């Protein structure tokens, strides 16, 4: 299509104009209160629940943010600097209060403060149309007062329009604003363009002028619910409310009553919509909300001890802050799946006796009371009473719970998607691995009869040989003798494949506790040439095989290796993986929302799919280009080509062009000026991609006959070239740049007796603004260029080892759980100490003789056989040994006394469960 | 490691359920024909027996209140099918545990050893774990013997 | 369009269930089966009212199964083509509006709404507004769409409505 | 080939009558009182749950006394089930409006008329 045309010409960032909304040029009034508004709601405001912070780059912040925040807000809006650029080229403008992370977030509420800005113009034009058409009227006959029906429009709540700051409070004003000129706006249409529900029934009767005799206008109202206290009077009138009423009847309103009645709605609405009434309830239900739960006859018998809302089955008076991590979540997963109830209210439920425990309605009763004991004064007073308890229970209560309700599952997403991007970025940041590279990667699959296959990568990844197994899932020790010989024919073979191919590191995928044997086995082999010094030191790890699988399901791979079966591919994709984790899992995961196939969080699916892909390749992106990208390398090698896209400011299309236009001219990336003279890339996406870009000068070699700039293969920016070849001038304390910068980055040990802060005020001085920062990373990259900053690989511990292959976590997994399983001998010590059973997890289960059944066991032997299957009690956990004390007594299953069962949440309604499940057996 | 179940067809695109329940589209040479095991074995929370095409109701688990038919089995994994239910076609994925119940001697040469028949010799045609059927060479007749009368005869 | 009517369905019983409660089973199973019922003829199902009858059964030969035929009042739901109709917003898009009628599900598109109303993705929730934007439509709100098609789905008929016409929208 | 354009429909419809979206509410919660007084009852359907809460959103009527009195005021009208149906669980709040909803509405009875039915329609909501 075209628009991939226009986006590879226009010299933006290619996110910058993928964004939904343009980016755009911003002022400096605008860029400061976007700066305030970005801090305010995203940095200073605590969320409701109780939310732990993310922030793992760190290794809260007070208003000095906001001046950072503005800097990013310029870069951003006016540069069009991406995120990773600004991170990573302007640390001293943004940190340290902003990383890269928190620059995502302001961008984000920079587009947050577009739209609001956006709706706040719409609302804007069509306030001042109405005060224009409603002008209109009294500019014919301004002699006759306005009818009661008839509001004014004025600047008061022009400026309250002007002064929202949320979304919220800008719907408040909408209602407040449709509910008197909501009626009159087609009329207001008409008039222009030629130029160029219950309500109305109470207006058109007349009962608003009645309205406005109950005492307060519904401004004053809020304002004495803001102040806590009669700071207006209630206006009392001579005649009775219903004396009133009959002037009023009508035949709408007959009765006085009746009269009162809908008198008494419009007063309630009008409270209702009152925007500072709704932002002050607004916040005493921030403050004050109580979320209750009651199960449905359905969670009544489905929420059981191991369903995932069986702690907060029944929730009693829980203050919504209580909340935590994704709870909400989970209780709104719960009530969607008809388990349980969930209500929010500010006043407590079954607590009657308890101090102070007037409701809400009662502490603002005297906000709209008159202190008489006149008899026309306590009719209004009743009146009045009645018009507040229905504008609350009907419109506030139900409003702000809502919102409350939708606040609080927001919140618990928000969780969900920080966690899924915790666990993408530790994936991301596992270094190449360092032997103490060519790779072997072992792939075995659960079943007996299945082969074992083995691939070898060289060092760029490409696969040489392989090897196929049909019996090493066999044990070298099984009492069979054909079995231990094809074992060992096996062993020799691979003994042989190993010896002459030399694999400096095998990694074995973690299929099973099978992955173990393998891993002897292995391990048994090496140990061997080294015993004979025939071969060095071979590394061996065990790696989890959830992304070579998903290479494997990908056609991708089958289009890669069509003759090659699934089980060597992923053993290709583990020893990539090995290799390069980044480059591994962004080949792996695609533009087809692969990634989405990773588990990131169990709840991962009931979050915003968009926020989760926007964070998860946020992630890529600051991997990306932290590690760089070898634009050489990708063309040589296709399967890493994938980076491109994720380097900053290029993404997806002017990726692909870039490696169009250099496939085309049957060339290599020379140099970084290459981007610019040869590729015609513009000079904004130049900059934000230059520094991410590198170029192998030494692989290079002679053969380019072209200049070749040496600080290309560094992180060192085209615009401070010329610093680093100063720094290294004054390095070697000359008294010509290209020899200096040489002889430096071969003896880089004299750079430490640089003085990188004088150099920092004569820049200053010359009008560069302050850059210590940059020069002391311009240092360290001559020091070591491209220095890899990943953390360095280890070989997992135990219980990432009981993780993989178990597929188990301590959440799933956990003294007291209630599991199945088979008995496969009876352990020995004649004599014996118990039942020996495998979990289907590989878990060895043992149940020791006296757990074995409520009544004394003479002989286990009747008792459970061979195959036999038995419900047990978890009593512990050996996760290095794989194995698990069970309990399958009788009494234990039961757990009357509840000391298996996990704990249920602190507020648990105990005396709801009893008297429902009570109420069941009667 | 996942298997589904075709619920869709369209000329182009597929609309193939899994295990886990959801939707995911493939095209036509991808996806390949896997048998139905037409006798499989699996667990419920009863802990009684369940088979194929037997009418089962999901009190819990991703559907509520929901009754089906079988029509291919997973070790923890079913298809229910159905009539009434717009959403998949009518197919639908429920895990099995949360479902709830709603040759050796073939051939060779044998001599009676034991019983009314000593002496007999005749060739297995089909023998059961405690009894096998043998046809006698002499009487033009076959005939059940319980396997522990009998005594294959060496060459 | 919700409606009632009294219509008849005939019931197969298992002998198993040919004890002192028959008539008791035989009106459970009615209700299991009609109930929620969606036919290109009778529209969709809502409620069974009663029943009017239970009529004799008879014995199937060779099948111990008893027919009983059984007249029933029951409520049910036939939209129609060209028919305003109350309509709750249940999600909106830029793609097209989402409403719901009872059970019947119905929807909106950039045609059918006029051409006053405007896409607006850079709305947090996607909304249909004009210039003035003196209606906005979003979720959960009451709109007063006059459907114009119908289709049987499954078993499962399903329309599709329109607001093109005057004064359709909400109030 | 059935519609409120031209008033053609089959014959079920032609003995049957109509209900409107109240009574309809009112009858739905009342078999749903039911079902939950049974007691080991099939759960019931989501889609009534459905139809139940939609129903009693849009419920114009509040009591059975006024269903009964808006019944009987549609009834003196010589009006057909269909429209009445229509214009009772509509409730147009203005003449033009109803014609607009119902074509068929326009052309059979004169605009006064339809005011003051309408308006009382209105007088009987609450």
């Amino acid at each position: 299509t075209d628009q991939d045309n226009e986006i590879r010409a226009t010299d933006l960032p290619e996110r910058f104009q993928l964004r939904s909304i343009p980016v755009k040029g911003a002022e400096d009034d605008e860029l400061e209160e976007e700066a305030d508004w970005i801090y305010r709601n995203a940095f200073a405001t605590p969320t409701i629940s109780l939310q732990e912070s993310c922030d793992y780059l760190d290794r809260r912040k007070g208003p000095s943010t906001i001046q950072k925040i503005k800097e990013a807000l310029g870069f951003m809006r006016n540069q069009h600097f991406e995120v990773p650029f600004i991170a990573f080229y302007r640390k001293e403008y943004v940190e340290p209060e902003l990383h890269i992370n928190d620059l995502w977030r302001v961008w984000q509420w920079d587009e947050k403060w577009t739209q609001l800005r956006i709706r706040k113009e719409n609302l804007t034009r069509l306030f001042e149309k109405m005060q224009a058409y409603q002008y209109e009227q009294i500019s014919a006959d301004p002699d006759k007062p306005l009818a009661d029906g008839i509001r004014a429009l004025d600047t008061t709540d022009m400026e309250r329009l002007k002064d929202v700051q949320s979304m919220d409070e800008l719907k408040d004003v909408y209602n407040h604003f449709l509910l008197y000129y909501g009626r009159d706006i087609p009329k207001m249409q008409n008039a222009a363009k030629a130029s160029r529900d219950m309500y109305t029934i109470c207006q058109s009767a007349g009962l608003d002028g009645l309205a406005k005799k109950f005492g307060l206008t519904p401004e004053q109202f809020g304002e004495n619910l803001r102040d806590s206290y009669q700071r207006h009077e209630t206006e009392q009138f001579p005649a009775e409310p219903l004396e009133l009423a009959k002037d009023y009847v009508c035949s709408q309103f007959p009765t006085p009553e009746a009269v009162l009645e809908g008198a008494r709605y419009m007063v309630a609405l009008q409270i209702a919509r009152e925007p500072l009434v709704r932002q002050v309830l607004r916040q005493t239900f921030q403050e004050r909300a109580k979320l209750n739960i009651t199960p449905t006859k359905k969670g009544r018998k489905d929420v059981d001890e191991a369903h995932y809302a069986y702690s907060f089955k029944y929730l009693k008076n829980k203050p919504v802050k209580e909340l935590r991590d994704d709870q909400f979540l989970k209780i709104c997963l719960a009530e969607d799946e008809g388990l349980l109830t969930t209500d929010i209210s500010i006043d407590l439920k079954g607590v009657e006796g308890y101090g102070n425990d007037q409701t809400y309605f009662e502490e603002i009763k005297q906000f709209y009371y008159r202190d008489e004991f006149s008899h026309q004064v306590q009719e209004w007073n009743r009146q009045r009473t009645m018009a507040i308890e229905r504008a609350l229970q009907q419109f506030l209560y139900v409003q702000m719970a809502k919102e409350l309700k939708n606040k609080l599952l927001a919140e618990a997403k928000e969780y969900v998607i920080k966690a899924c991007s915790r666990k993408l970025y530790n994936w991301l940041r596992v270094a190449p691995y360092r032997p103490d590279i060519r790779v072997l990667g072992i792939a075995f699959s659960s079943a007996r009869d299945h082969p074992v296959f083995c691939a070898l990568v060289n060092g760029e990844g490409e696969v040489t040989d392989f090897l196929r197994l049909p019996h090493f899932t066999k044990r070298r020790t099984a009492w069979r003798e054909e079995e231990r010989e094809k074992k060992a024919q096996d062993i020799e073979t691979l003994k042989k494949f190993l010896l002459n191919k030399k694999p400096h590191v095998v990694t074995v995928a973690g299929e099973n506790r099978d992955a173990q044997m393998l891993i002897e086995d292995v391990k048994r082999i090496v140990h061997e040439l080294d015993q004979g010094q025939q071969l060095s030191s071979i590394g061996v790890e065990l790696v989890d095989n959830e992304l070579a699988i998903l290479y494997m399901n990908s056609k991708k791979s089958e289009a890669e290796f069509r003759d090659y079966p699934p089980v060597l591919r992923q053993a290709v994709s583990l020893a990539r993986r090995i290799q390069d984790p980044l480059i591994e899992f962004a080949q792996v995961c695609s533009s087809d929302e692969d990634i989405l196939c990773l588990k990131f969080h169990p709840l991962q699916e009931h979050v915003v799919k968009e926020e989760l892909l926007n964070a998860l390749y946020c992630e890529f992106i600051n991997r990306v280009n932290e590690v760089g990208v070898d634009v050489n390398r990708a063309i040589a090698h296709p399967y890493s080509q994938a980076l491109i896209q994720y380097v900053c400011g290029l993404g997806p299309r002017k990726g692909t062009h870039l490696l169009k236009i250099l496939k085309q001219n049957n060339t290599r990336l020379e140099s970084r000026t290459q981007l610019v003279t040869m590729c015609h890339m513009g000079p904004k996406v130049f900059m934000n991609c230059a520094g991410f870009l590198k170029i192998d000068t030494a692989s290079l070699g002679d053969s380019t006959d072209s200049y070749i700039e040496v600080l290309d293969g560094s992180r060192v920016h085209p615009e401070t070239y010329e610093w680093a070849r100063k720094m290294a001038v004054d390095a070697l304390e000359y008294d010509n740049p290209a020899g200096a910068l040489e002889e430096i980055l071969e003896n880089p040990e004299r750079l430490k007796d640089l003085d990188l802060d004088a150099f920092a005020e004569e820049l200053e001085r010359q009008g560069y603004g302050d850059k210590h920062i940059t020069l002391y990373d311009i240092r360290a990259e001559l020091s070591c260029r491209y220095k890899d900053l990943r953390t360095a690989y280890r070989s997992p511990n135990t219980e990432e080892i009981f993780n993989m292959l178990t597929k188990e976590t301590p959440e799933t997994f956990y003294i007291g759980k209630l599991i199945i399983c088979n008995v496969t001998g009876i352990a020995h010590r004649g004599q014996a100490i118990g039942v020996k059973t495998r979990l289907d997890n590989g878990v060895t289960g043992f149940i020791p003789t006296k757990f074995l059944s409520d009544k004394v066991v003479k002989r286990p032997e009747e008792r459970v056989k061979v195959g036999m299957t038995v419900h047990c009690r978890i009593m512990k956990i050996d996760i290095e040994k794989f194995s698990a004390d069970l309990t399958c007594r009788t009494s234990d299953l039961m757990d009357r006394n509840n000391e298996w069962k996990l704990p249920k949440d602190t507020y648990y309604d105990f005396d709801a469960e009893a008297a429902d499940h009570k109420q069941e057996e009667d | 490691q996942t298997v589904g179940v075709i619920v869709r067809l369209e000329r182009e695109t597929f609309q193939v359920l899994n295990m886990y329940g959801k939707v995911v589209t493939v095209r036509h040479q991808a996806v390949t024909r896997k048998k139905d095991n037409r006798f499989a074995v699996a667990l419920d929370s009863e802990q009684n027996n369940i088979h194929v095409k037997d009418i089962v109701k999901v009190i819990d688990g991703p559907h509520s209140g929901r009754e089906g038919e079988i029509r291919h089995l997973f070790r923890s994994f079913a298809f229910l099918h159905c009539k009434k239910l717009v959403e998949n076609g009518g197919m639908f994925v429920c895990k099995t545990r949360h479902l709830v119940l709603a040759n050796e001697l073939i051939g060779q040469t044998v001599r009676i050893s034991q019983g009314p028949y000593k002496g007999y010799i005749g060739v297995v045609k089909d023998a059961t774990e405690s009894t096998a059927r043998v046809e006698l060479h002499s009487t033009c007749q076959t005939i059940s013997v319980d396997r522990q009368r009998l005594t294959t005869v060496g060459s | 369009m919700f409606y009632h009517i009294s219509l008849e369905h005939e019931i197969l019983l298992h002998p198993r269930y040919f004890g002192p409660n028959l008539l008791n089973t035989v009106k459970q199973k009615l209700f299991t089966e009609v109930e929620g019922t969606c036919t290109g003829k009778y529209g969709f199902v809502i409620a069974v009212t009663t029943i009017d009858n239970i009529g004799a059964g008879v014995i199937q030969p060779g099948r111990g199964f008893v027919l009983y035929p059984v007249k029933y009042k029951a409520i049910v739901f036939r939209p129609f083509k060209g028919e305003v109709v109350d309509a709750v917003v249940t999600q909106v898009n830029k793609v097209g509006l989402f409403t719901e009628i009872g059970p019947m599900s119905c929807f909106i598109s950039r045609h059918s709404i006029p051409s006053e109303m405007e896409f607006d993705p850079n709305s947090n929730p996607p909304c249909y507004k004009t210039m003035d934007e003196d209606i906005v439509i979003q979720q959960d709100d009451e709109i007063r769409l006059k459907i114009v098609g119908t289709r049987v789905d499954k078993n499962d008929i399903f329309a599709i409505g329109s607001l093109m016409d005057d004064y359709l929208g909400l109030v | 080939e059935e519609d409120a354009s031209q008033l053609i429909f089959p014959k079920e419809f032609e003995t049957a009558e109509t209900l409107l979206n109240s009574e309809v509410h009112m009858l739905l919660e009342h078999r749903k009182q039911q079902n939950e007084s049974a007691e080991d009852e099939q759960e019931l359907s989501e889609v009534f749950m459905k139809t139940l809460n939609y129903t009693a959103r849009f419920s114009r009527f509040k009591n059975r006394e006024t269903i009964a009195s808006v019944r009987s005021l549609l009834l003196q009208k010589k009006l057909h089930k269909f429209e009445l149906a229509c214009l009772a669980n509509l409730c147009p709040e203005t003449a033009e409006e109803s014609k607009a909803l119902i074509p068929s509405l326009e052309g059979r009875f004169e605009d006064e008329e339809l005011q003051q039915i309408l308006d009382d329609i209105q007088t009987k909501r609450s």
